DNA sequence: GCATCCGTGAGTAGA
DNA sequence: TATAATGGGAGCACGGATGC
């Protein structure tokens, strides 16, 4: 009923009490020290939808990744706006990246071994322990390094640097390790005797970076 | 302005589920009804108290309510010493109070996104004596009904599952809500296979069928008044607002008269009876006529036994009994007489 | 893990854990706060800034926010946000109209009709008259807004069987059984514990029934 | 001052 | 009680208090 006695009563226009009688709006009745778009949120204030929302369950965004494409930031890691969550991805907002559904999980297991190897006394460069990337020795000439035991060869090769594992029946009779630029003449399965070359050593050689 | 859109574009906010959200968030709730029950086995306490208080706790004190299964009122006090009862547990048992927590959250969220299958499954049950918005909020309730009854073991799609139970609560909220007299829901859906049934009869025959054809469509057990009975009984009621006359003046309601109240004809014939059976009593002595008032109710209104006047007047009940007699014989007698009392007995 | 035990994985030795190609990535506005020991809030619980969250109060919050407790990552995330009491339909308006004090109002107004504009003069006279009006009547502004809806006697609404036997009704009875199943509905959606939406729609379809 | 928004436009009979 | 299904459908007039 035209002008409302409840809007005017209230200050509210037909359009304001339509909108909040009709759930179009919310309207605050308690502020709880709110603030929107740098202002303090002010009692009887009217709130869309999207600005109650954020208001009160807070701000957030998810984005899709394309098929075999791997994230570039990290799991659990801060995150400003403008900035790329992946090749094809940019965020909108600042905070927390989350990941949504791992489809490949990589576990690095721990390997402690005890491995031999023999080198010229004039190559060698003595240390306590070795850095991965240190340089191990030097050879001013191309050196064979020689098996010291008899077997069956069972050659485990990482992404650079080898295992080299000699066994006679199921146990291992012996385990040399071939650092970098050290390259490995046997196969897999191979028979050798004492004194029959595994490996060729040819100039620097240091650890592998794993 | 317009209720559906509203709701439509409400709806539209809510983004949809990828496989693995879906099959994320189903995971959640089941184990947290797990944990709502291992939290029950725990503490001692009643399963759907629990339930209302996590519940309550995830939606905020903006819902708070009485739930008609709960046997303790559910306030803010309630729900606050409960949820202290739950915090004073030990890790790994406090463990399964952040399980249900998170169910309810993913139950909420579940809901929420699968609002939209309700909507395009409740447009193709329009026109059957509910409105759009209606059939969507039942669909609704078959949607949490779903919700609740899910298995994400058996690898379906939630879709599959859920759709069942939308078109089961619509269906059943047609046939509760749709009459203004209701038909118990069995004999709705004989109500409507008699429909189809004289459907495809008048679709053969080239005609509308009998009774009698309905009857023998319809099986053994089904005769010609059985038809008719049912039809019968599955009448709607007409408005009384219904306009007879092509203008705005006139309502059916105006022209059907009222039987109930009485007539001021009828009224001047009971008063006349009455005024006409006390000038008939008076002629008589005053311990008969009040036997006779007493054994047909003028007096307190109900008919007294025969022990009961002879208990009030300290008499026998063949003396009273007798009196009574003596007293019809001598109204006889006058109303032979004056003939007064005779155009009152239609 | 998986649907069947032999479908799962399981960590043959010792190692580390590394996750690689997520489905998407979901960036929320939020604190972490990592914890050792068991934690004294839980999930959905709203937490302002001092407030214990965890290690029997040795880590506690920044901001104000929403508590997401996550076991798999063994941390407590606060996702910023309020308290804020804000409300929606009649439950809102009729909440304001009892806060109202019509004295105070009226004082205002009283002040606003000295104002040298005659606009503003206009609204505060009109205003003031209803303002007035209720003072002198006697009647709560609240009132306006209903919480019991009366029913009309059904004689005045009749159900009634006409000359041949069938059954003719005012749409009072129609209007009626449209506001009582709808009530009935919500509180059966309330009892439930519907999504927000739902309620909101359900609130909406009641008022629309009542008006 | 010119864009909305809204309420009302004989009577009896009859049907 | 489980294949999956996910955003509707239809449809003249003048005078007067208000509202931007
Ligand atoms: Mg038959």
């Amino acid at each position: 009923d035209v002008p409302s006695k409840i809007g005017t009563l209230l200050d509210l226009s037909a359009t304001e009490l339509e909108q909040v009688l009709y759930f179009s709006k919310y309207i605050v009745l308690d502020p709880k020290g709110a603030i929107l778009n740098g202002v303090p949120v002010e009692k009887r204030q009217l709130l869309t939808d999207e600005e109650y929302r954020e208001l009160r369950y807070g701000k957030q965004e998810t984005y899709p990744l394309p098929p075999g494409v791997d994230a570039l930031v990290k799991d659990g890691e801060e995150v400003v706006k403008g900035q790329e969550l992946a090749p094809g991805v940019v965020s909108r907002l600042d905070g927390v990246a989350l990941y949504r559904f791992p489809r490949r999980v990589r576990v690095e297991y721990v390997k402690k071994e005890r491995a031999g190897l023999r080198l010229p006394l004039a190559a060698w460069v003595e240390k306590e322990a070795y850095k991965p990337g240190e340089i191990l020795a030097e050879l001013p000439e191309p050196y064979l390094f020689r098996a010291e035991e008899e077997g069956v060869v069972e050659l485990k090769e990482l992404e650079e640097g080898a295992f080299l594992v000699l066994r006679r029946e199921d146990e291992p009779v012996a385990t040399y390790f071939l650092p970098v630029g050290m390259t490995p003449l046997v196969v897999h399965g191979e028979i050798v005797e004492k004194g029959q070359p595994l490996a060729e050593a040819k100039g620097l050689l240091r650890m592998p970076r794993q | 302005s317009d209720p559906v859109r509203q709701y439509l574009h409400e709806i539209g906010q809510v983004p949809l589920l990828t496989l693995e959200e879906e099959v994320e968030l189903a995971r959640k709730v089941e184990e947290g009804m797990e944990a709502i029950k291992k939290l029950s086995e725990i503490t001692g306490l009643d399963p759907d108290l629990i339930r209302e208080v996590v519940r309550a706790k995830i939606l905020g004190s903006a819902r708070v309510r009485h739930i008609p299964g709960l046997k303790e009122t559910l306030d803010p006090k309630t729900v606050e010493e409960i949820d202290q009862k739950l915090k004073s547990l030990p890790k790994e048992h406090k463990r399964y109070l952040h399980i249900a927590r998170e169910g309810e959250a993913a139950r909420q969220h579940l809901i929420e996104a699968n609002l939209r299958l309700v909507v395009s499954i409740a447009k193709k049950y329009t026109g059957r004596g509910l409105s759009f918005l209606d059939l969507i909020q039942e669909g609704n309730q078959g949607l949490i009904r779903a919700v609740e009854k899910f298995e994400y073991k058996r690898r379906f799609k939630f879709s599959t599952y859920a759709t069942w139970w939308i078109r089961q609560a619509i269906n059943r909220a047609i046939a509760d809500q749709a009459r203004t007299i209701r038909i118990p829901v069995h004999m709705v859906e004989t109500i409507n296979k008699l429909s189809r049934t004289a459907r495809q009869l008048q679709q053969e025959l080239g005609r509308e069928p009998t009774y009698e054809e309905i009857a023998e469509a319809m099986g053994p057990g089904w005769d010609a008044k059985r038809v008719e009975e049912t039809l019968k009984i599955a009448q709607e009621p007409v408005s009384l607002e219904t306009p007879i006359g092509d203008e705005k003046d006139s309502f059916y309601g105006d022209f059907i008269p009222d039987e109930h109240l009485p007539s001021p004809v009828d009224a001047a014939t009971q008063s006349l009876l009455s005024e006409e059976l006390e000038k008939a009593l008076s002629k008589l002595s005053e311990r008969e006529a009040m036997v006779l008032k007493l054994r047909k109710g003028l007096i307190d209104g109900r008919e007294h036994t025969l022990e009961e006047v002879g208990a009030f007047f300290g008499v026998t009940r063949e003396r009273i009994r007798q009196i009574e007699n003596k007293a019809l014989r001598k109204l006889k007698y006058h109303e032979s007489r004056t003939r007064k009392l005779r155009d009152f007995l239609d | 893990a998986a649907i069947d035990p032999e479908e799962e994985v399981i960590a043959e030795a010792e190692g580390v854990v590394h996750l690689h190609e997520p489905a998407s990535i979901l960036v929320v506005k939020a604190r972490v706060y990592p914890f050792e020991d068991d934690v004294e809030v839980s999930t959905g619980d709203r937490v302002a800034p001092g407030d214990v969250l965890a290690d029997g109060g040795k880590v506690k919050s920044d901001v104000y926010g929403r508590v997401e407790v996550d076991l798999v990552r063994n941390v407590v995330r606060v996702v910023e946000s309020y308290d804020i009491d804000a409300r929606m339909g009649a439950e809102a308006i009729q909440q304001l109209l009892k806060e109202l004090d019509l004295e105070a109002l009226e004082k205002e107004l009283l002040e606003e009709m000295k104002h040298p504009s005659r606009a503003r003069r206009a609204k505060a006279r009109k205003r003031l008259e209803v303002v007035r009006a209720f003072l002198d009547s006697g009647n709560r502004p609240e009132w306006m807004i209903l919480e019991a809806v009366p029913v009309l006697p059904p004689d005045l609404r009749p159900m009634v069987q006409v000359d041949g036997g069938r059954f003719a009704t005012s749409d009072l009875n129609d209007l009626y059984r449209r506001l009582i199943n709808r009530n009935n509905r919500l509180k059966k959606l309330l009892a439930q514990g519907a999504p927000e939406i739902i309620i909101r729609n359900e609130k909406r379809m009641l008022q629309e029934a009542v008006d």
